[PDB]
C-alpha cells in the first residue's frame, strides 16, 4: 500500500522525530520511492520543488543519489539517462532496505509502466527505432518490454510492425468515463443481489 | 370546460420543449446534490442501531429523514428525464 | 542585506520587490570608498538590468543604461550582455539570445542569478512564441514550424513533449508523417464525472447496510 | 466616384486586386493623400493586404472547409503568402481556422459545442409547431370566404 505512505512521509520531511527510527538520510530515501511510485507528472513534480528538504540535502549516500538522479529525468523528459538510474536504484535502495526488497522486481515493472505512459500521453506515434534511440536501448530490445505490459492493458497501446510505428488509442474523452462507471455500476448490482437474497429467504 | 382550459398547450407543450442546455444543467445540479444527501446518511447509518429512534434523529441528524430526502430528490430527476428523452426522441422519428 | 533581499524576490518570481533593494545596492557600494567595492558595484547594475527583462519591460533595461554615468562607471562584458539578451526578448528571436549567450558566457558563470533567469527567460519566450506559430493550425508540419522560429528540428519537437504534459495546449505530435495536431477541444463531460462520486458513495454505503442486516441473521 | 468605392466593402462579394488597381489608379491618382508620392505609394501598397482581408472575411462566412490549394488561385497568392495573411488575421480575433499543412484543408469556424448544435436544434422544434398552428387558423378563415 504505497499511497498511505505516501501521504505520510511527505510531513514527515519537514518535521522529525528521531527516537527508534531509522536515520534520516534513509527516510527521505523513502519519500522519493513512495512519490515516483504512485504520483503522476504534475502531482510528483510541484512535491519535490516545494520541498527544501530533500534540495538542501542534496546526495548524501548512494542509495539517495540513484533515487534522486531517477527524479530529475522523469519530469523533466530525458529518457537517456532514465535507464542508467533504473538499474542504479535497483542496486542500491531495494535490495539493502529490510521493507522495498521484498518489492525488488515490483517496483521496476511499475516503473517502467509509468515512464511508457507519459511519454504516450506526448505523442499520437512514435517510431519503434526513434523511441529505442530516446532509452538508449536497441531496437529488438524495446519489443519485449512492451510486449509484456500490453496485453494485462494498462499501457494502452498497440504496434503496427510492418509499419514500424507504436499507436496510441488510449481514450481520455468520454469514452474513457464510460469505461470506469460502468464497472462501478455492475459491482453495485451484484452487491444488492447477495445480500438482497439472503435476508428475503431467512 | 372553459375554466378548465386555461392553455394553448393541450398539443402544443408535449413535441414543445426546452433547450438541451436547461437539462444538462438538470442532470448535473441533480448528481452534484444526491453526493451530498448520500454523506450525511453515511455518518447517519454508523448508527440506527441505539435506543430510541426519536434520539437518534436529534444527535445524529435523522431529521426530515435523510432516507427520504434522497429518495425524493431521486425520484423528481428520474421521472424527469424519461419525459425528457421520451419527447426527444418522439420529435426525431415523427417530424422527419 | 540589500543584495540578499534583491536576490531572494527574484526566485520568488516577482521582480517588482526584488528591482527596489537593488537601487539602494548600488547607491550604498558606489558612495562607499572602492579598493574592491567597485566590484561589487558591477555585479549590483546587472542585476538591476536582469529584473527588468523579467517584468517584460525591455524598453526600461534600456533606459538605466546610459553613457552618461552608468556605462562610463561600470563597464563589463555583462552590461554589453544585458542590453543585447534584451533586445532579444523583444524581437521574439532565439537565436538572437543564443549568440549573446555565447560570448557572454562569463556572466553567467561570474554570477549565479543571471545563468537562472536566463534558462526561465529563454524557456517562457520559447512556449509563448511557439503557441502562436501554431495557433491557426492543426497538422502543421513540425518543418514549417521550425523555420519560422529559428530553433532546429529536433529541438521543437523536446519541448513540445513536456508542453503537451503541461497540457497547456493539448494536442499530440505524430512523428509517423512529421505533424503536430493540435486539438483544442473541451476535457471532461462534468455530468459524467459527478456521476462516479455518487456511485462511488452508493459503493460504499451499501457495505454500511449490511451492518444492519447482521442484526437478522 | 467616393459611394462606389466604399459601396464594395460594406456589403460582402468576392473581388482580386489587379481589379481594384486597374480601375482606380487613373481616378483617384488625380486626388492627393494615399495615392501618388514617394511615400504614399506606400500607403497605396496598404490597400493590397487589405483587399486581400477582405476575401478572407467573404469566404470565412460562406465556406467552412474551402481546399487551401484553392484559397491560393481565389486571392492571387501563392501558399506562403496565403498562410501569413490567414495568420495575421486570426491573430486580431476577427476570423478562426485551423490550417492543414498537407493542404487538404483550410477550415474556417471555431468548432461547435454539442449543447451549442442541439439549442439550435430546439428553436426548429418550437417554430415548426408555430408555422403549423397558424396555417390551421387560416384555413377556417377561406372556407368562409369560398
Amino acid at each position: 500500500n504505497f499511497k498511505e505512505a505516501a501521504k505520510l512521509l511527505v510531513d514527515s520531511l519537514a518535521t522529525f522525530t528521531s527516537i527508534e527510527l531509522t536515520s534520516y538520510e534513509s527516510i527521505a530515501t523513502y519519500a522519493s520511492v513512495t512519490g515516483l511510485f504512485t504520483l503522476e507528472r504534475t502531482d510528483l513534480k510541484s512535491k519535490v520543488i516545494d520541498s527544501p528538504e530533500l534540495l538542501s540535502l542534496i546526495s548524501t549516500t548512494a542509495a539517495l543519489q540513484s533515487i534522486s538522479s531517477l527524479t530529475i529525468s522523469l519530469y523533466a523528459s530525458d529518457y537517456a539517462s532514465y535507464f542508467p538510474y533504473l538499474l542504479e536504484t535497483y542496486a542500491n535502495v531495494l535490495i539493502p532496505c529490510k521493507y522495498l526488497n521484498r518489492h525488488a522486481d515490483f517496483f521496476v515493472r511499475e516503473m517502467r509502466r509509468k515512464v511508457y505512459a507519459q511519454l504516450l500521453e506526448s505523442y499520437k506515434t512514435l517510431s519503434l527505432k526513434s523511441m529505442a534511440s530516446a532509452f538508449g536501448v536497441s531496437v529488438a530490445f524495446l519489443d519485449n518490454d512492451l510486449g509484456k505490459f500490453i496485453p494485462n492493458k494498462q499501457l494502452n497501446c498497440v504496434i503496427d510492425r510492418v509499419n514500424g510505428i507504436v499507436e496510441t488509442n488510449r481514450p481520455d474523452n468520454k469514452n474513457a468515463q464510460y469505461h470506469l462507471l460502468v464497472k462501478q455500476g455492475d459491482g453495485l448490482l451484484t452487491k444488492l443481489q447477495k445480500y438482497g437474497a439472503a435476508v428475503r429467504l431467512t | 370546460k372553459m375554466l378548465m382550459n386555461l392553455h394553448k398547450e393541450q398539443w402544443q407543450s408535449g413535441l414543445k420543449m426546452y433547450d438541451y442546455e436547461e437539462k444538462e444543467e438538470s442532470n448535473l445540479a441533480a448528481t452534484k446534490s444526491m453526493v451530498k444527501i448520500a454523506e450525511q446518511y453515511s455518518k447517519r447509518i454508523e448508527e440506527e442501531k441505539e435506543l430510541t429512534e426519536e434520539e437518534l434523529k436529534t444527535r445524529y441528524v435523522g431529521r426530515q429523514d435523510p432516507k427520504k430526502h434522497l429518495s425524493e430528490t431521486a425520484d423528481e430527476t428520474l421521472e424527469n428525464n424519461i419525459v425528457s428523452v421520451l419527447t426527444a426522441g418522439v420529435n426525431s422519428v415523427a417530424i422527419k | 542585506l540589500d543584495l540578499m533581499s534583491g536576490i531572494l524576490h527574484c526566485e520568488d518570481k516577482d521582480y517588482k520587490t526584488a528591482f527596489s533593494y537593488f537601487f539602494e545596492s548600488f547607491e550604498s557600494y558606489h558612495n562607499l570608498t572602492t579598493h574592491n567595492s567597485y566590484e561589487k558595484a558591477c555585479q549590483v547594475l546587472k542585476y538591476m538590468l536582469l529584473s527588468k527583462i523579467m517584468l517584460n519591460l525591455i524598453d526600461d533595461v534600456k533606459n538605466i543604461l546610459n553613457a552618461k554615468y552608468t556605462k562610463e562607471t561600470y563597464q563589463s562584458r555583462g552590461i554589453d550582455a544585458m542590453k543585447a539578451v534584451a533586445e532579444a526578448y523583444n524581437n521574439r528571436s532565439l537565436l538572437d539570445f543564443n549568440t549573446a549567450l555565447k560570448q557572454y558566457e562569463k556572466e553567467l558563470m561570474g554570477d549565479e542569478l543571471t545563468r537562472s533567469h536566463f534558462n526561465a527567460l529563454y524557456d517562457t519566450l520559447l512556449e509563448s512564441n511557439l503557441c502562436k506559430i501554431i495557433e491557426p493550425f492543426e497538422c502543421v508540419e513540425i518543418s514549417h514550424i521550425s523555420k519560422i522560429i529559428g530553433l532546429d528540428t529536433q529541438q521543437v519537437e523536446g519541448k513540445l513533449s513536456q508542453m503537451i504534459l503541461d497540457k497547456i495546449f493539448y494536442g499530440v505530435l505524430d512523428q509517423g508523417n512529421g505533424w503536430l495536431y493540435v486539438y483544442e477541444t473541451p476535457n471532461q463531460d462534468a455530468t459524467y464525472d459527478s456521476a462516479l462520486e455518487l456511485v462511488g458513495q452508493l459503493n460504499k454505503v451499501v457495505d454500511q447496510l449490511f451492518e444492519k442486516a447482521s442484526v437478522l441473521y | 466616384s467616393q459611394e462606389s468605392l466604399v459601396k464594395l466593402f460594406t456589403t460582402n462579394e468576392l473581388m482580386r486586386w489587379p481589379i481594384v488597381q486597374k480601375t482606380y489608379e487613373p481616378v483617384l491618382n488625380e486626388d492627393d493623400l494615399a495615392f501618388g508620392g514617394e511615400a504614399n505609394k506606400h500607403h497605396w501598397e496598404d490597400l493590397q493586404k487589405r483587399v486581400i482581408e477582405h476575401n478572407l472575411r467573404v469566404i470565412s462566412e460562406y465556406y467552412s472547409r474551402i481546399t487551401l490549394l484553392r484559397l491560393n488561385e481565389l486571392l492571387d497568392l501563392t501558399e506562403s503568402q496565403t498562410e501569413t495573411y490567414i495568420s495575421d488575421l486570426v491573430n486580431q480575433g476577427i476570423i478562426y481556422a485551423k490550417v492543414n499543412r498537407p493542404a487538404k484543408i483550410v477550415n474556417f469556424e471555431k468548432p461547435k459545442n454539442s449543447s451549442q448544435l442541439l439549442n439550435e436544434w430546439s428553436h426548429n422544434v418550437d417554430e415548426l409547431l408555430e408555422h403549423i398552428e397558424t396555417i390551421g387558423h387560416l384555413i377556417t378563415k377561406e372556407e368562409i370566404m369560398h
